[PDB]
DNA sequence: ATCTGCTTTGGGTGGGTGGGTGGGTTGAGGCAATT
DNA sequence: AGCAGAT
């Protein structure tokens, strides 16, 4: 399946129960974006420049306040560190949000449509056109907005030394 | 013929009458003597 | 009058034409045929090419002309033989053949030069044609294409061994003891019914002496096409090739190959039995050429570069330079590459002369970096991560060639750095039985192996450049190295150096390091020059120890221990001063240890045991 | 030149004194070593 | 049914 997601994002769904070996290539890839087979009846060397989007369960099946978010994460840390972006998505029962979505699964179950009218969604071919055609382009920076994420760089490590202290 | 045995080169040699014979064999593409030669031996 | 069968091309024409063409013919032509005629000199240009390629070939005593394509589209007369040699490669490829024989000896004959004649009549001669038009795709091989040359590139997968091919059969009498040898044509014996003997015409007795035939070489390769060609991703097809005489082991598994041949086919019969055939045909590729895709200036290069006065940072930058302020980590992995003096000792043990470095700290920091650019470095190496199942692994390892179904002795990663440095990226996790068979290879430099029937050892000569990150998500310097790192005193007692490279958050630190990763979107050296240096020093020179180097060594190792009751220092240290010492030397090229080299050796030893 | 006679594919309507380096390859269950 | 052998 990765092979499939070579140059692509790669969807894998129940992260955390993932045995180690496609831990250790999901590792390998990321680092060296390769994909080695070093058998006697074939051998084999292709390259896996594809991004990953992966989706996991907590330790203990939920998220517990007590235990900081490391302990809840059964993954290796080091592997938490290589993603570029960590989401962690919380279900907090609230009463207007709870009513909020009941009212939008049971329309979408009783009349089969979106039930939103305040905007109209875009086409999907016309956004996997222009998501294309961004793929396309290739931007460029200056030294301005390099001393300026320079800056945006030594306040996050001093915020985030005094945050993991 | 240095080629392996099975490169296969065919040959087509024109008699006095206007009658083509076929010979198999590099040798045979290169020479005549060794056209007749190997004629006489198929047989 | 001979003809090419199907044709209406005459094989003396052609004879004649590609003797024309090859007695006569300049690269100038060439390059008015490409419209670079404005590149012409007036030496080379105007001289014959194939006449002299021809007269080198003599002198060298090879057989096999490597011939382009295009410079027959270059002369005149030669257009139809180049389409003919296109559309009939066979015989024009024979005829070529025959006339580069004729035209050799011709050459001698001509110009009665005392080289021997015999010699040149006992040679077969060969043309090597590529470049024949634009490459196609295995998946464009439609059947119009039988028996017509094409050209694939296309990513070797394996090769089976040398298969013995009949050329000429031998066949003796049983009641005479005559022998007389009968060729071969496509595979089929003309074996006699009767003695050419006219006393003994005795029929029916022939017999094949299997061992008294002639028999050439041939081999069968499978060829796999390249990433580019995929048009949406799915499993590449594979096409069979097959090589004869000097092409044979001409490619190696795993190589990227352009090879140029005739699209075969040949019918499979249903059994053994009978002479039944499938209806399908099989296809295959007959090749004829295949391409892949020190001296005394290099020894006065070394000189020069050596002489400089500068020569140790120059070198230490050059290893790695996009790192940033890690100048003793490049020192130790330099002094590393060079490797110390190996010791051949009688009435005593072996005394290794590998150093082996262990660079542990907290996960920021660029440590896989350091491990690729030496594994790029090293003359001989392999990278690996511990508990790897894509790594071939570390230790030597019986096991079954699926491709024949038979036991093969493997050597894992150590064996096969042998002379070089085997990085191990991931230190800390590693199985238990792994971390035996390191320590037996870091204390007896050998990897003995006594199961599956086989008692053998393997000799593992090679450096270690491992490492090492911490339990945590962080290195805590209260605690010691040892807690931290998670390995046995015993294994991270043997490394010569430590380097513990900590991310402590400094402003000016984290300033300088992200001002030198954005400008990343004091001369330094290619990396082909660095191996070759490297590779030069590490044969060649063998630096010796001196009374003052002896001196020097025994001062400091003394100051070392008296330092401490905790013991400071142990004679461990004294063979990693020794060693540090000798790859200094080894550095600048010296064939001598002097104060220096035992001082700067000193300077990073004391350091590494400074902040490890 | 004619008449007489055996054996396939691959598979259990040949077998286990022919074996598994002559191919028929997943599924279950027991055992040592690893845990 | 194709091929291997005896009259
Ligand atoms: N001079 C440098 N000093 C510190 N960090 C660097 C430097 N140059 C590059 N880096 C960072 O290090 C990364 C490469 O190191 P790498 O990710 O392999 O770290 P590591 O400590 O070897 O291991 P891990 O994979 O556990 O992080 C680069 O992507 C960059 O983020
Ligand atoms: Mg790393
Ligand atoms: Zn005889």
């Amino acid at each position: 399946a990765l092979v499939l997601a070579d140059n692509g994002i790669c969807c894998i769904d129940e992260f955390d129960k993932m045995d180690e070996s496609d831990r250790t290539a999901i590792h390998e890839v990321m680092e060296q974006q390769t994909i080695s087979i070093s058998k006697a009846g074939i051998n084999t060397t292709l390259n896996a420049r594809t991004s990953i989007l992966a989706a996991a369960n907590p330790l203990y099946g939920r998220y517990n306040p007590r235990l900081s978010p490391l302990d809840n994460i059964n993954l290796p840390a080091a592997l938490l560190s290589r993603f570029d972006i960590l989401f962690l998505m919380l279900d907090i029962p609230s009463r207007d949000d709870d009513e909020k979505l009941a009212e939008h699964v049971t329309y979408v179950h009783m009349h089969n449509k979106q039930p939103d009218l305040d905007f109209t969604p875009v086409e999907p071919s016309k956004m996997r056109e222009y998501i294309a055609y961004a793929k396309t382009k290739r931007p460029v920076m200056s030294e301005a907005v390099n001393d300026y994420v320079v800056q945006a760089y030594i306040r996050l490590r001093q915020d985030s030394k005094r945050e993991m202290d | 013929s240095a080629r392996h045995s099975r490169f296969g080169g065919l040959l087509s040699i024109q008699t006095p009458d206007k009658t083509r014979l076929t010979v198999s064999g590099s040798q045979a593409l290169v020479d005549e003597k060794i056209a007749l030669q190997k004629l006489d031996d198929s047989k | 009058l001979r003809i090419i069968w199907g044709t209406n091309v005459s094989i003396q024409e052609c004879t004649t034409n590609f003797r024309n063409f090859l007695m006569s013919f300049k690269y100038k032509f060439r390059k008015i045929l490409d419209e670079r005629e404005e590149f012409i000199n007036n030496t080379t240009d105007e001289e014959l090419y194939y006449i002299k390629q021809l007269n080198e070939m003599r002198e060298l005593g090879t057989s096999n002309l490597n011939l382009d394509a295009r410079n027959l589209l270059a002369y005149k007369q030669t257009e139809d033989l180049y389409h003919q040699l296109l559309n009939y490669p066979q015989e024009v490829i024979s005829i070529m053949d025959q006339t580069i024989k004729d035209c050799m000896v011709s050459l001698i004959v001509d110009n009665n030069l005392d080289y021997d004649l015999d010699e040149i009549e006992t040679k077969f001669y060969k043309v090597r044609p590529y470049n024949v038009g634009s490459c196609k795709g295995m998946r464009e091989l439609n059947p119009n294409d039988i028996d017509k040359l094409i050209n694939l590139k296309g990513l070797v997968l394996r090769s089976t061994p040398v298969i013995p091919d009949m050329k000429v059969a031998f066949f003796k009498c049983n009641v005479c003891d005559h022998t007389m040898a009968v060729e071969i044509d496509r595979g089929v014996i003309q074996e006699p019914a009767r003695c050419e003997r006219i006393d003994c015409n005795e029929p029916n007795s022939m017999s094949l002496i299997h061992n008294r035939c002639s028999f050439a070489d041939k081999q069968v390769i499978k060829l796999q096409e390249t990433p580019d060609f995929v048009p949406d991703g799915q499993t590449p097809h594979s096409i069979s090739l097959c090589v004869y005489d000097e092409l044979v082991d001409s490619c190696r598994a795993g190589d990227r190959i352009e090879v140029t041949g005739t699209f075969r086919s040949i019918p499979i019969r249903a059994n053994s039995r009978q002479r039944v055939l499938k209806s399908l045909y099989k296809t295959y590729v007959d090749v004829v050429h295949v391409k892949k895709v020190i001296t005394d200036q290099d020894l006065a290069k070394i000189r020069e570069v050596a002489a400089r006065e500068d020569l140790y940072s120059l070198l230490a930058r050059s290893i790695a330079p996009s790192i940033y302020e890690l100048e003793d980590v490049k020192k130790g992995i330099l002094l590393q590459l060079f490797g110390g003096t190996n010791k051949t000792f009688t009435k005593g043990g072996r005394y290794r002369g590998d150093i082996n470095i262990l660079l542990c700290g907290d996960p920021s920091t660029s440590k896989s970096q350091i491990l690729q650019y030496v594994h790029k470095i090293t003359p001989r190496g392999v990278y690996t991560s511990g508990k790897g199942s894509s790594a071939v692994g570390l230790t030597a390892y019986i096991t079954r060639d699926v491709d024949t179904k038979q036991l093969v002795l493997e050597s894992g990663a150590l064996v096969l750095s042998d002379g070089g440095v085997c990085c191990i990226d991931e230190f800390d996790k590693m199985s238990d039985s792994t971390r035996s068979v390191l320590h037996e290879v870091m204390e007896q430099q050998t990897i003995s192996i006594a199961k599956a029937g086989i008692i053998t050892t393997l000799n593992a000569r090679s450096s270690i450049l491992a490492s090492a990150n911490p339990i945590g998500s962080r290195y805590n310097p209260n605690l010691p190295v040892t807690e931290n790192i998670d390995l046995p005193p015993p294994l991270l007692s043997r490394f010569d150096l430590v380097y513990l490279v900590l991310d402590k958050v400094d402003e000016k630190n984290d300033r300088e390091l992200a001002k030198h990763l954005t400008n990343l979107y004091d001369d330094v050296l290619p990396v082909e020059f660095l191996t070759m240096y490297i590779s030069y020093a590490k044969e060649h020179i063998h630096p010796i120890i001196t009374e003052a180097a002896k001196t020097e060594l025994v001062r400091a190792y003394v100051g070392m221990r008296k330092m401490g009751k905790r013991i400071t220092a142990t004679t461990r240290q004294l063979e990693s001063m020794i060693r540090l010492a000798e790859a200094h030397a080894k550095m600048k090229l010296k064939n001598v240890v002097e104060l220096e080299d035992v001082q700067e050796a000193v300077r990073l030893i004391r350091s590494a045991i400074k902040d490890y």
